[PDB]
């Protein structure tokens, strides 16, 4: 008596192509914010203390 | 003076009783000076392996050829002179035997029953001669498209199961089945507890519990401890048959999606939707008015010769779906509305036209429950289907209970998204492909 | 009199100078197509060639002589009974689409 | 005869969940259906992106 | 009407058992229908 | 369990000829036939395929409902409108649950009454003519039984059930008007409803059913003649049938050849039987060991009847087959007839009698056809017990008039082996 | 076949033969319908082998020489294995109504007379003129006829 993952989520989220639909608007909005911020950090650890963000400090206060 | 619902409660309940032995004895009694009485089986190719398929359908070719009591034609010659007439037929699931006959010579009628049943005689040379008569018979199913593209369906949905094995068998089967292959398939399957012996017409129940106590009681109603045959599930596969064959001149198409089996409640919205999609002919004379749209618009754009929808039931699976004949460059349009229909059904279904659907499906339920052998037939299958006579006041009910959000929600269960097995036979070129048939189910 | 005004707007319009008759002027929808259909032989036969007229006399920016104008008086509608009633099966149709 | 025809065995190219003849496959259909239209789901996303 | 004919109209015997029945005994019988495939009896 | 009821059949003359008949059955479906003496007989060769065309415009328009309101109205509820016709009557038939007789009634009244056969309607459907006729004719029986009529009469019962081929697109709405007046009248007619109580089915007769002419403009008498029609088409299987003058139905004389055609055989009583006691099918049997079907046939009219047999035979064995059957035959006018198989025949006769008004169709159809041809229904129970009085000297005299009257005869497929009139 | 069926005429003669015997005559001097498209290579090659005999041949001819005509028949004229044979026709005797509502009703009647070459056969000749056998005089009124 127990439905696995993906027979969970087609039930509910891919059956229906409005919801289908509405999973992958959701589902873009939520994705776009933590792909950037996951993808920035990687960049910005991979280039640690040499951005402008990194030794902008040094001269602000302005 | 009289509504169509006091006319169900009218209906005689159906008579059940059951002997030592198993053997169900089902009747319905009427006013009729005639009757049908008859003998159902739980015995059909479902229950044959590779290779003993086709031992069922040649049993039903000997079992008027001669009993121990009543040698050749001596059976034969029997039901004629008294005017009855003797039947037959086999299905992937039932088999039965049957005699229609004046109510008063319901005793020899029973009797000749059990005696076909029970001490059929299935001679050597009498196997050899039914042998060509299948083989040609073989031959003839293969000029009907129609045999053939339902036998394909059941092929390919069914593949790798019993279900996919045609009635009458492979033409090496029925070239090699011995006796001795006809003998067991019936000491196993010929037991009381699967047989239903059942009557419709001017006779009563208890007279025929007597003749079914005087002349069944001896039937065996056991089979070893791994003899009793026991039906395993049938895996549907979504999946594609196609048989190209330029040379005829109309292409035969059915295709249908997995059914719920026949005890299944859904039954009855799925055949309501059925009845609003259809059946078809060029000869209707309805033409662009006919209120199925898929009827309709084959009718006025000459989409095709025919079209008919279909419910095929079985144990615990089933072919739901259409068949129609159409030209070699129809194809694609058939499929196109027809599938629109499906999905139209699914989501749309309104209450106007499944009110029309179940008003069908109740003039059809009623006007086939007409005559001894019809009725007959309807106890010997519902009491090894159902296990019971279902009422024409219970189907109204169920038929009753069925509104356009029923039909919504049943159709979409079983149609929407879902994968069908698909079966083509001739000028079939522009039969769609499967990709395509299949995302037209969404 | 309305009829005053209304012979003044016949030869005012003046497809009667092209020997037109009123339903032959009528804007040809769907309705109108098959009420067309439905006309008899002759009818149909006939409309077809007070238009031919008409179109070869607009084509030489003619008129026909004023004796062979269709008269306000003689005008009848030959269409009126066919397109009604397809117009009636139309409506028809779409009740029980409503339904 | 037609009946001679038998589909060949698919057993090699079927997805474990339908290589047993003896059970439904409709107790996977939605697994099965769920996965391929989460891939879908996903592409779909990722273009949007 | 609700019920499909026996054999829809478009525009197998190899065997006696086939043939058997086909011999006509009586006379023909012409039907049409609005909902029901026509046929033709004897 | 105790069953339904069981009432009696309900009938009722009304003054201008009309026949109303209903029996309450209580069933949930009612069915109710208008049956007419409009069959094609009644057409000359002025109008043949007229009666065909009427048959296939009962969804046209008429004064009380559009063509579209009659096919979705029907279907509405469920219902069927279909129209049956043999070469003496046509019969207008619907079936509805029994809430929605008075809507199918009315449907019924529209198309037998009121019908408009508007010109676009009927030149549309004459293209449906040929699509009937083509699907009728690809089978054999049709053709042969259709060519064996227009053999054996040189009128009236001689015109086909199917327009001919030169008529199709040539039926005119002043033909089919014409053939409506002249026919569709209240004493060439009867009501018959089964499932329906007969007070209402006789207030709807009384009040929607009447069209004075009663009589109508029935037919000259069918003129037996006797002759043969070949038609070679190179089928592997030949049909043939070959039939002599018999009786009148209602006549007693008709009952001996009931009784003869069930003596030679008239249909298999067994799935793939030997037919054991069949007379034609063991006599040809006897003698051609090739794949053969052979059959009684027995056609009985009002005014005249056709007695004889049907064969189909592989093309090389036509005249053995044929010759078999008819030699047959002959020994039965001889005297050769045994009482037991006149007894066998009588059971097979009245238990088919039986079996075939046990339907609703069936039973429909059976007085339908009685309230027609004698205005007037004999119970099931005198049917059998007239078919008992029929005598053995009585069936050997049936034959005896076979054997000696002038033959019609046709057949089609590979005629190369198959015998003229003249060569049995 | 539809050019030629164009003329009544033809479809009457044709049917007259059909109706007058029982073989041989009775067939027409065109393709049954069900035979369009059917008729194979084998068929007429048989045809030819059957009949195209020397035995059943006439060479004849208008402004040629008769010596040349005799070499050509010779050198590819002999031709043997044919069938010349046949069956005799068997007349029978009967009718063929075809009813197409035509406001003219063609037809014929006839009885099985002589065979050419007979004495007989110009008796009937004569008969055939002194009932009239076609027209002498353009639009007359055949007043020998
Ligand atoms: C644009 C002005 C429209 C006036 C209505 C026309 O009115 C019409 O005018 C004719 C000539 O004056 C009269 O002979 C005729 O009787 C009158 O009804
Ligand atoms: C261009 C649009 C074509 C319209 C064709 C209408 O056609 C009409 O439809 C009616 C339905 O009410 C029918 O009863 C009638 O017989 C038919 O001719």
């Amino acid at each position: 008596v127990a439905p696995t993952l993906t027979a969970r989520l087609y039930s509910l989220l891919f059956r229906r192509t409005s919801t289908f639909a509405l999973t992958i608007v959701v589902g873009a909005l939520f994705f776009e914010r933590a792909f950037d911020q996951g993808a920035d950090a990687i960049y910005e650890h991979i280039n640690e203390g040499k951005l402008w963000k990194h030794i902008k400090h040094k001269y602000e206060n302005k | 003076t009289a509504t169509y619902a006091q006319a169900l409660q009218s209906v005689p309940e159906t008579q059940v009783s059951q002997l030592d032995n198993g053997l169900r004895v089902a009747s319905e009694q009427s006013s009729q000076p005639t009757c049908t009485v008859g003998v159902w089986i739980d015995a059909g190719s479902r229950y044959e392996s590779e290779k003993n398929n086709g031992a069922g359908y040649f049993v039903e070719h000997l079992a008027f050829k001669g009993t121990k009591n009543r040698p050749g034609n001596a059976l034969e010659k029997e039901v004629e002179s008294m005017g009855a007439h003797l039947n037959a037929y086999s299905t992937r699931e039932h088999t039965a035997y049957y005699i229609k006959a004046l109510s008063k010579d319901l005793p020899k009628a029973v009797e000749l029953l059990a005696d076909i049943v029970q001490n059929c005689s299935l001679e050597d040379s009498q196997i050899e001669k039914e042998r060509d008569v299948i083989l040609q018979e073989l031959q003839e199913n293969d000029t009907s498209m129609r045999d053939v593209v339902f036998n394909y369906l059941h092929a390919t949905a069914f593949q790798g199961t019993p279900l996919a094995q045609s009635v009458e068998g492979p033409s090496e089967n029925v070239r090699k089945l011995s006796r001795a292959d006809l003998t067991e398939y019936l000491s196993r399957h010929y037991k009381a507890p699967r047989m239903v012996l059942a009557a419709a017409g001017g006779l009563e129940h208890r007279q025929l519990l007597d003749l079914a106590q005087k002349h069944f009681s001896g039937l065996s109603g056991t089979y070893d401890e791994d003899a009793v045959p026991t039906l395993s599930p049938c895996r549907f596969t979504g999946s594609q048959i196609c048989h190209r064959e330029d040379g005829l001149p109309l292409a035969h198409v059915a295709i249908a999606v997995e059914g719920p089996g026949w005890a299944h409640p859904d039954n009855v919205a799925l055949q309501v939707a059925n009845a609003i999609i259809g059946h078809y002919d060029c000869t209707y004379g309805g033409g662009a008015h006919l209120s199925s749209p898929l009827a309709s618009i084959a009718a006025t754009n000459k989409l095709c010769q025919s079209f008919q929808t279909f419910n095929i039931c079985y144990a615990d699976t089933g072919l739901l779906g259409a068949h129609f004949v159409c030209d070699h460059m129809s194809i694609d349009d058939m499929m196109f509305v027809l599938q629109g229909q499906w999905m139209r059904l699914c989501t749309s279904a309104t209450e106007s036209e499944v009110l029309r659907g179940k008003n069908l499906l109740r003039n059809a339920l009623v006007s086939h429950l007409d005559g001894t052998t019809p009725v007959c037939e309807d106890i010997g299958r519902s009491l090894l289907t159902y296990g019971r006579r279902i009422p024409l006041a219970e189907w109204e009910s169920r038929i009753a209970e069925v509104d356009a959000r029923v039909v919504r929600e049943v159709c979409s269960k079983y149609f929407y998204d879902q994968c069908p097995a698909v079966a083509g036979f001739g000028p079939i070129e522009q039969l769609p492909d499967y990709n395509r048939i299949r995302s037209g189910m969404f | 009199w309305l009829e005053g005004i209304r012979k003044w707007y016949y030869n005012a319009a003046g497809f009667n100078k092209l020997g037109l008759m009123r339903d032959d002027t009528i804007h040809e929808n769907d309705d109108v197509k098959e009420a067309i259909r439905r006309l008899p032989e002759n009818l149909y036969d006939d409309r077809v060639f007070r238009i031919k007229r008409a179109l070869d006399l607009s084509m030489r920016q003619q008129i026909l002589p004023k004796e062979q104008w269709t008269k306000y008086e003689e005008d009848k509608s030959y269409l009126e009974p066919y397109l009604k009633e397809v117009i009636r099966e139309r409506k028809e149709r779409e009740e029980w689409a409503k339904k | 005869s037609h009946t001679d025809i038998k589909v060949p065995d698919f057993s090699d190219y079927r997805r474990p969940e339908v290589l047993d003849s003896t059970k439904s496959s409709k107790e996977s259909s939605e697994a099965r259906k769920g996965f391929s239209y989460l891939v879908t789901a996903t592409t779909t996303v990722g273009v949007a992106y | 009407a609700a019920v499909p004919a026996t054999s829809e109209s478009p525009v197998s015997v190899l065997c006696r058992e086939s043939l058997r029945g086909q011999a006509a005994g009586r006379p023909l019988v012409a039907s049409v229908s609005l909902n029901v495939p026509a046929s033709v009896r004897y | 369990e105790v069953p339904p009821h069981p009432q009696d059949l309900e009938f009722t003359r009304l003054p201008n000829g009309l026949v109303i008949a209903s029996l309450e059955n209580y069933a949930p479906a009612s069915r109710i036939g208008l049956f007419i003496k409009a069959g094609s007989r009644y057409e000359n060769s002025n109008n043949l395929g007229t009666s065909h065309l009427l048959r296939l415009a009962s969804s046209l328009t008429t004064k009380g409902a559009s063509s579209f309101k009659i096919t979705r109205g029907i279907e509405a509820v469920g219902g069927k409108l279909s129209v049956t016709s043999t070469r003496e009557n046509m019969a207008y038939t619907v079936e509805c649950l029994r809430d929605d007789v008075d809507i199918l009634m009315e449907f019924l009244l529209n198309v037998t009454t009121a019908p408009e056969f508007r010109r676009w309607e009927v030149a549309a459907l004459q293209p449906q003519l040929r699509i009937d006729k083509a699907v009728a004719l690809q089978n054999p029986q049709a053709h042969v039984i259709e060519n064996l009529h227009a053999a054996a009469y040189r009128n009236a019962l001689a015109n086909s059930l199917y327009c001919p081929d030169y008529r199709i697109g040539k039926v005119t709405p002043v033909e089919l008007h014409d053939y409506v007046q002249n026919h569709f009248t209240s004493a060439r007619m009867a009501l018959i409803g089964l499932g329906v109580s007969h007070p209402v089915l006789k207030q709807v007769a009384e009040q929607f059913l009447n069209i004075r002419g009663g009589l109508g403009l029935s037919g000259a008498k069918a003129k037996y003649h006797g002759g043969e029609i070949r038609e070679q088409n190179g089928d592997s299987l030949v049909h043939a049938a070959l039939v002599a003058e018999s009786a009148a139905i209602g006549s007693a004389e008709a009952n001996a050849f009931s009784v003869l055609q069930h003596v030679l055989g008239a249909g298999p009583h067994v799935k793939r039987g030997s037919n054991a006691t069949s007379s034609l099918y063991q006599a040809v049997a006897k003698g051609v060991h090739q794949p053969f079907d052979v059959s009684a046939f027995n056609a009985s009219y009002s005014d005249s009847g056709l007695f004889g047999f049907y064969t189909i035979s592989q093309a090389a064995s036509a005249g053995d087959v044929i010759k078999a059957a008819y030699n047959q035959v002959k020994t039965i006018a001889q005297g050769n007839l045994s009482n037991p198989d006149v007894q066998a025949a009588k059971n097979k006769l009245k238990a088919g009698y039986l079996m075939s008004v046990e339907s609703s169709e069936g039973f429909l159809d059976e007085v339908g056809s009685q309230a027609l041809a004698a205005g007037s229904y004999t119970p099931p129970s005198t049917v059998l017990q007239q078919i008992d009085a029929v005598a053995d000297a009585d069936v050997i005299n049936a034959a005896k008039k076979f054997v000696s009257g002038r033959k019609s005869m046709a057949a089609s497929g590979n005629l190369g082996h198959t015998p003229f009139i003249d060569e049995l």
